[PDB]
């Protein structure tokens, strides 16, 4: 629960990317010119009013002041998109000069600043992309072990979504094996963008190849996850870390908004939108209302603010 | 073989067309324009230097100066200016140096030296230089000169036939051409001057016992910019040394 | 710069619909692909020329990799598009 | 072809192009004008109209292309770069573009090629002999081909223009260092008419020697 | 570098010395 402040760089020499500071003095860690890399930069509100006064006297950059008691990633994003009237925001830079312990945002991509040069743009969409992420084992499939397409209308809706550029990101928690069968069984991949498996579990991380099935080009479902929280509970959230990682692997570096669609609300750590799939032992053809919901969710920013 | 091939196909494989070409004559046009503008650059540099000299109160034609021997003033001035221009082309930084230097005109054959009309004594307390006006005049004996000549060529159909198909003080050229003589001479001298100015009198024994090896020291030393050595052949019969 | 007679913010449509419709018809027999081939080749050829006329390297590779690159049809369905029910 | 009507729709798009040209007070075969020095103002105005038409087709929903734009025909190879006859720029708040008239003219020179053997529509006695038994407005094939080629030229330019408009000079550099940001993309919004845009219609690659 | 600003600090001490003389 804190007041907050943000730089807005005057000359957007690099766009969209934003940073978070532990010190007003961190400018010294940044040195010359590199501030021109970061369109906006958030800092916790000054305790001493003289700091804010000197800031107010500085003309080198624009700035904003606000409250964000809501210590949440997506809520902060929403607030900032309001403040600067911008639908999209870049990645958050980090340094070995360790960030302020705003670790409530822990689960996120962190850019070690120098990768800024590594920031290629990408072809993959001519519009700014929306993204939707999915699961197999109990998400949208029929509950029969031989799953069925709930609706061929959905089957073609898959391709239709390309009209809007909605990117389609399956992460089955189930092993690669059932996906290996599913692929041959139904060319949803022929309608569908990105696939991942093995998400079921988290491993006790501590400091102490699949192509052969049919000559595929598919990912090593590597052990990229970590304990991350090391606490007495049993949650396997969908991971923006891995997700964005794969996105930048696809050179996907920006997005409008991302929705998770799954049967498990718990994994949603404040995703933009969550679609609790209605588990079904029949092809329900319920997709019509799911469509409508998602469309309205998209429209939310037609007003320039999600609400 | 570089017979580059090209294919185009309409959507739905309705039709496919092929063609093929070769970089030949493309490379030729490239080489043409390349040498063209580089030669232009060298010509511009020559003009620049000569123009600069023009400021210096040429009461006389260049040759008259050396045909006189009463003066030393004008001669040393010209020489110093030449060295300045050379150093500037090596160093895009107009500058001045140890602000004491001086000169002598050697005037007897019995004070002359083989090969080099110029020499520096690097620090006899301070830098000093000596020059052979007699030999300079001998270079000035330009009754040598005549333009009407013919260039060597080779393999013209491939190489040169392509090139077949392209196209008061208002002083004449021959003298100007002669300028290049002292230009290149002072270049050769500057090489040794720079070398020993940077390095040992042992490698000023060497470089003078023969020039030859100094290529090694020039390695990693050259400014990454060429000088005045375009036309790649410069040689005679050699095996005929007939010892 | 001076070469701009800017502010000509016309949004023309010049609806000579049927006259243009008939004028089109005498172009119909021309072999579309064979004719297009001419322009395509010329574009490539000049672009090629200019890099040599500035002694450039070239990534013929990249050229192919980028220009006139071919997506892939995959859909099993149909879509609605613009047309004119003239007359 | 069962797409023949859509090929006709593409021909209709080209016809709309050339009709808009003829309507905008075209004086002479444009190759002459481009050979000419004066009236480069007129050429640049025509190009402005061309950009407006392109934006229209791309995005009919929005009628206004842009209020104003600044123009510079360029007269030397040193004022140009290979592959890019047209070059958008922004100066100190001023949006402007420049164009290599000599290179474009030299492109127009090479259009010499003309019909050679290919597949052809049905010729039959039943077709033609039927007519033989009984039953300026002139534009030649290569003539129309010239305007076609010119139209196709500006596609690449328009794409760069839009990209720069949306992503600034830094991504302008990105697109120029690597146009492979083009690579095989129809993914867009609906208004972008991306399938309608002529990238799709036909494809090429070099038959890589060696 | 994470030392680069310190190298700049060395530059600063240098210039501080320089300007006085």
């Amino acid at each position: 629960q804190s007041k907050w402040i943000c730089l807005r760089l005057n000359d957007a020499i690099i766009k969209r990317h934003v940073l978070v500071l532990s010190e007003y003095a961190d400018l010294k860690y940044l040195g010359f010119e590199k501030y021109k890399f970061f369109e906006y930069v958030i800092f916790q509100f000054c305790n001493d009013p003289q700091l804010c006064k000197i800031i107010e006297n500085n003309y080198n950059y624009c700035m904003q002041i606000f409250k964000a008691p809501a210590d949440d990633m997506r809520d902060i994003r929403h607030n900032i998109k309001r403040a600067f009237k911008t639908p999209v925001l870049g990645h958050m830079c980090v340094l070995s000069n360790k960030p302020p312990m705003y670790s409530f945002l822990k689960e996120w991509f962190l850019l070690p600043h120098y990768k800024v040069v590594s920031l290629k743009s990408e072809s993959l969409t001519w519009g700014f992309p929306h993204v939707v992420v999915f699961d197999l084992d109990s998400t949208l499939i029929t509950e029969e072990e031989q799953v069925e397409i709930r609706d061929p209308f959905v089957y073609d809706s898959l391709q239709e979504l390309h009209e809007m550029g909605c990117v389609l990101v399956l992460w089955s928690y189930g092993s690669r094996d059932h996906v290996a069968h599913s692929m041959r069984d139904v060319d949803l991949e022929g309608y569908f963008d990105i696939i991942i498996s093995e998400g079921s579990t988290v491993q006790e991380e501590r400091s102490d190849i699949v192509d052969y099935n049919l000559k595929k080009r598919f990912i090593e479902n590597k052990f990229v996850f970590d304990i991350h929280n090391h606490r007495s509970d049993n949650n396997i959230p969908k991971s923006p870390k891995i997700v964005i990682k794969y996105l930048s692997d696809k050179n996907v570096n920006f997005f409008k908004s991302i929705t998770l669609v799954d049967d498990l609300p718990t994994n949603n750590y404040a995703y933009d939108f969550y679609v609790k799939v209605k588990r079904c032992p029949t092809p329900v053809q319920d997709w019509e209302h799911y469509h409508n919901e998602i469309i309205q969710n998209i429209m939310d920013y037609e007003q320039y603010f999600i609400k | 073989c570089n017979k580059v091939r090209t294919v185009t196909e309409i959507v739905n494989s309705d039709e496919k067309i092929q063609k093929t070409y070769e970089l030949a004559e493309f490379d030729l046009k490239n080489l043409s324009s390349l040498e063209s503008y580089e030669t232009l650059k060298i010509k511009l540099a020559l003009s620049k230097y000569m123009a600069m000299l023009s400021t210096l109160e040429m009461t006389q034609p260049l040759l008259e100066i050396f045909r006189n021997k009463a003066d030393t003033r004008q001669i040393a001035a010209v020489v110093f200016s030449t060295l300045a221009f050379i150093h500037n082309r090596f160093h895009p930084l107009v500058t001045n140096f140890t602000n004491k230097m001086e000169f002598v005109v050697t005037e007897t054959n019995d004070t002359s030296i083989p090969g080099e009309p110029i020499l520096f004594t690097e620090n006899e307390g301070v830098l000093l230089c000596s020059v052979d006006r007699p030999s300079i005049v001998k270079m000035l004996s330009r009754e040598f000169d005549t333009e009407a000549l013919v260039n060597f060529e080779n393999d013209n159909c491939n190489v040169r036939i392509a090139k077949t198909f392209g196209a008061d003080f208002s002083i004449t050229e021959v003298e100007a051409t002669q300028y290049l003589t002292l230009l290149l001479t002072v270049e050769h001298a500057y090489l040794h001057y720079y070398i020993f100015k940077n390095y040992g009198v042992f490698e000023y024994c060497k470089s003078l016992t023969d020039h030859s090896l100094f290529t090694n020291k020039l390695r990693s030393t050259m400014s990454t910019k060429t000088s005045n050595l375009l036309l790649s052949k410069f040689k005679f019969t050699i095996e005929d040394f007939d010892k | 710069p001076q070469q701009y007679i800017n502010s000509g913010t016309e949004i023309p449509f010049c609806d000579d619909a049927e006259f243009l419709n008939r004028l089109l018809k005498h172009i119909d027999p021309y072999p579309l692909s064979r004719m297009y081939y001419n322009a395509a080749n010329t574009m490539f050829y000049t672009t090629m020329e200019n890099y040599a006329v500035s002694n450039c390297k070239f990534n013929i590779e990249d050229y192919n990799n980028i220009f006139k690159v071919m997506e892939n049809i995959r859909k099993h369905s149909n879509k609605n598009s613009n047309d004119q029910d003239e007359l």
